[PDB]
């Protein structure tokens, strides 16, 4: 289609989120690239308002596995790809990030083109979460993060869905969950194509800055997909 | 003695509203065309007594969604369509929308013809509401999503029903949502059965216009019709 | 299939209706044979309880144009008969009679056989009738009964459905309509067969008996099917 | 108000003439039944004035055979049929039957419902004939052969006609020639509009009756109709 | 084919009509421009002879539902055109108006192109009009028209048929009808588009210009089809 | 740590009660066993303190239709399957059956396993019931129809939900209509992820035992699921 | 085939352990019948040497998982059956259950008819069982068996093979593992059918009689199988 052709080579990212966690509010900037052909972003988070209420690896599924349009998807697919194919209008993103034995995240995106840079703007909303526990506490431990995106079609929206899970590490030596239930929907009209049950192999790396001092977060992720026997 | 050819072509429209929001009253009147072999739709409001106590997506679902008679409807269901053939004599649309956690909305309206418009008369009431709520704190997006109804018989009144749940987006990242109930009632002589269930697909694009001072809104919808297969 | 081959032959007929119209209640019972092979029916009926509030032709459509087991389908379809099928077993059909500028019967009947008799079993009550008006002013012709049963099949219930309408003769020269919406659902559970879209071509007339003296109705009917370009 | 559907099952038919041959003045009464899903069709004629002028297989394209609304029209043309949907108000036909070397009937006949059988009206005149004819000599054999009726729209009178040719039979091995010119033109409101151009194709069976000592004739006729192929 | 590229954009319109009904002739001059794209024509009328005999809505019929080349037909059939692709050679359209207890219309037409302004140019010779009626009381009331158009296919000539019917607006509160039955046939002799029944949905809505003086009809119609269920 | 295979072959089932039906308390016990891999389902019910307030299809909602771990789900969505994968924790399921013109039922019950038998505890309160109504006067009919259920996710809560309407039939004719409204929730951990929405579709066959003198009630049920397409 | 006919009706079941575990030898004797239309087992074991080496769950894969003859296949495969069509001739079947942290049993079986009272044969041998561990410490609790059993066909031994893990309880709260490789050979030489990768869903239960003074065990399994979509 015409929406792929606009991948080709690094396309720069902006990322702008807008969050409001059990009353405490923050913002996050984030600025980088990101290659299509390989499946690879490079980004670096800062927070706009001093400290952070919620811990950073809480975050990185709203970040950057919200622009899955750099996804690489291999030559023996290329039809079952809604992501790309909602380019340059944008496509609209809503999530529920349901933690075990806690409250719950509510977010919404728009991930679309402003002229070539790739601008992801998230509204983010969080409730019900105790104090003192894994996520207000930050007893969560500052590692990375992988796991799968089991997509879906959706053909009343003519949109997809997907649907996973996330698993955190704790100080303590337990594990913190994540449930995932997320719905894409273009901004329109343009007609898209809608994929047939694949999946998303996807890797994040987190790191550090030994040269900033405000809160910030170095972020390498890695996807792909397979889940179809083409061939 | 069919109306369904009086919809060929381009038909120009008027809606005229009579508003009472916990005494607040105000007046919305709205002007455009349709075309209803296309399901294309397009019209603009004005706010004639200053201001707008509520939301403007709260509206959408009031003005330019009464007069469903511009559906789309595929050759294969032309026969099980309530809403062009109660016309040229019309009909009563009847609904009571409820906010969740708070109010409700009272609204009575008679779509018709008089002489070659077709004219939609509101008249809204609504009560109960809460202050710094999102509805009259203006917390509301400019949006208004995709969405489906399900219509079904309502043989021992003579009439059609509807029930459908609307999902307005709010500013911090939570969804707000309205559930309808419509009770529809032809004038005089209806269509000449009641139809199947079937429902209709909703998209509309919300917008303004940059040459206008007064309080406006300028809507574009494209409503279709499935739910029944080959026959 | 083996429901078919129970109604070669000329089989006896007992149709029992227990009725409640507006607060008048009645009975009516009726007695006769049917033949199958040529879709005619003949049909004495008498009222036990004295006199009638409903004229005779309304009630036409409850009691022997639901045993509709009686239709001559012809040789090149034999494969969408849902009527046939669901014997020895029986179906329940439920009909919603709306008379127009007028109140509305409710009607239920289990169609099924009792050895050999083919037992039809009806439960009868309407409402919102005006005083004064055409059926309980009795101001309806004593006239026959003709039209198309317009059945279409519903998978979800596994039966089917038909949507017809009745013109009634009036004395004064008018015509009282009669919308008719019913279901037909198998008492159960041998799978049965589903129609694809056909009708009943269907005519009764009826006549009087010179040596009876309680309120009494004497009817043929004549039952066949099309719609259907097999051939 | 349509009256396709009066012609379900088996109709009574009754059959009347009043004919004027060179002086000679008699009358044919005919009474039987006809079922008008396959084109079946039976009745028997008796001569009440003792003997027959004119030989029998000459009154047959007369007595049942201006009788046409019993036509076995296919489910692909039933919006075709000029006979069936002038009914119960009926049709008037006249003729010009022109027999070879010989002279002419002039037929007017008046086909309507009476109550609930269908009444054939025939006023025959025929002069010029010729003695020692193959008519007026009783020279033709009893049978009838199967013909083609080409029928097509007559609009500016609100009628059709139809043209075609009768071969009867000589007792020498000959054949008799007539040709039929006639003229259909309903009482009142006539179809909905005037049908294409189709042919009926027709086939009879000539008999007697051995319990009869009057001048009778036992007819039993199969019409079909086509000319309009799938669409 | 070659022939559809020849109405993309506004083309103009010139009709000719010479008249003679009943003894008093006249004759109607037309100009305006069509649009083939979205079906919509805009024709204004002028009567050269003073006054006029006949009501301008039964005329709609002969003048502007004859430029049937101006027809929207959708993207998926683009093959049942048998207007686009008798062009630019022309076609002879002829109908036979059959007024319901009145006389009848016969006309002929030539609608082709010359250079760029296409011309239609109408023979109509009335007749049989009883003095004092509708048509010659001038008791039709000035409304506009609107129905559908069945349009069936003639391979003997090469040509089309269609078949409808008007419904006509009278003062007294009755309705006035006019079965329309017209034949086209392409003047010669490239080879065309057959189509398979389909029809014509179409609305004409009559006004006057309130700056003349002569008699005279402003239309504009609005022209789609539909009928066949490619998608 | 999977719970579908817990339901393989026969599992005993065990139902208690506590009702308070305007103050009058009564206790319903069941016994029977289930087999989930045909949806089959067989028990028994008896009621111990005497008498039975409520009709017995009223309760048929309630007692073996909270245990809906015994639905047949199809091979293609066994793991959207929340009421087997809660298992042998089990899941708390309260509802609020709302009847029409009436008043309403409380409802709360834990499905678990105790051992190896799967009890079902059920706590009823009903209140704003009318005397002389369809309920307390007993005037339902001892059937129950095939009805669907449409389970939905409702992440932010950690369950599922569900809204049906059942309706009931009533001795003289009518229907008197239930609306539930029920909510799941797991007691610890429960399933993998939420299902997608679909829907189960039960039937059931009510009956008696002829040798039994206490107030009981003898059911089998048939519950299979769908909703979701091949993928 | 003629195999699938020996298994109609209850069939007794004759099971013969000779095992040596560690240097201990014991041995196990079983009798009882067998149901293979509802796939349901009943059997009774006894140790006829005293005591036993190891826990009683530990051997019920090797007694009675081993009849997997005795299957519910349903009516829409019935030729993905190995275990049926081995008969009456026979089949080998060996696995290596293979204990975390512990030692591995070693068994191969004989299951053939001997006249009709099916017969297994089980030579059973384990080494590498560390002393004070779960097993030789009696540290399993009593507690049931339930997983599936992925059953995929392996063309070169014309035979099959089958790779399921089983959990079992430990009297600590841990639990113990225990993975089990089978593979099943036909004694010989008729061809039998090879299926499909297919499971069984499987669950046995654990109960003692309260009459018997020997160590002892009596045993309920359910066997079913899945995984195919023929439908």
């Amino acid at each position: 289609s015409k929406g792929e052709r606009l991948f080709r080579g690094k396309v720069p990212i902006l990322v702008e989120l807008k969050g409001d966690v059990n009353g405490h509010k923050f913002s996050v900037r984030g600025k980088g690239k990101g290659d299509a052909t390989n499946g690879k972003l490079t980004l670096k988070f800062i927070c706009t308002t001093g400290k952070l209420p919620v811990p950073w690896p809480t975050l990185v599924t709203t970040l950057t596995w919200g622009v899955q349009c750099f996804a690489r998807y291999p030559k023996h697919m290329k039809r079952h790809d809604f992501f790309k194919s909602a380019m340059p209008k944008g496509y609209v993103q809503e999530r529920t990030i349901s933690f075990k034995k806690d409250g719950t995240y509510k977010t919404r995106a728009e991930v679309k083109f402003e002229g070539r840079t790739l601008v992801n703007r998230i509204k983010l909303k969080g409730r019900d979460f105790k104090e003192k526990g894994n996520i207000l506490g930050h007893k969560l431990r500052y590692n990375g993060i992988s796991d799968k995106v089991y997509i879906t079609a959706d053909k009343r929206k003519n949109g997809i869905k997907a649907k996973f899970k996330i698993r955190h590490n704790v100080k303590d030596g337990s594990v913190q969950l994540a449930d995932h239930y997320q719905q894409n929907t273009p901004i329109g009209r343009g007609p898209v194509l809608l994929p047939r049950n694949h999946y998303l192999s996807t890797r994040s790396v987190l790191s550090k800055d030994p040269k900033e001092k405000r809160d910030h977060m170095v972020l390498l992720e890695f996807v792909t997909a397979a889940g179809i026997k083409h061939g | 003695s069919k109306g369904e050819e009086l919809f060929t072509g381009v038909v120009p429209i008027l809606v005229e509203l009579d508003g009472d929001v916990n005494g607040h009253k105000f007046s919305v009147r709205g002007e455009g065309e349709g075309d209803a072999d296309n399901g294309k739709l397009d019209l603009k409001f004005i706010c004639t007594t200053g201001k707008l106590p509520v939301p403007w997506p709260t509206l959408v679902t009031t003005l330019t969604y009464g007069v469903q008679c511009f559906s789309r409807y595929p050759d294969h269901m032309k026969e099980h369509d309530f809403f062009k053939s109660a016309m040229p004599e019309g009909y009563v649309q009847e609904r009571t929308i409820s906010f969740k956690d708070d109010g409700t909305y009272k609204t009575r309206a008679e779509v018709k013809f008089e002489g070659d418009t077709l004219v939609n008369r509101i008249e809204l009431k609504g009560i109960d509401f809460k202050e710094d709520g999102n509805i009259l704190g203006h917390k509301l997006e400019y949006n208004f999503n995709s969405h489906e109804v399900y219509i079904t018989a309502d043989d021992e009144k003579n009439g059609i029903k509807a029930e459908f749940k609307i999902r307005h987006n709010v500013e911090d990242g939570s969804v707000q949502l309205a559930d309808h109930y419509q009770q529809n009632t032809p004038i005089g002589d209806g269509p000449d059965l009641l139809p199947d269930e079937h429902y209709l697909s909703t998209q509309s694009v919300l917008s303004k216009d940059p040459n206008e001072k007064r309080d406006h809104m300028v809507l574009l919808e494209f409503v279709t019709a499935d739910g029944i297969t080959e026959g």
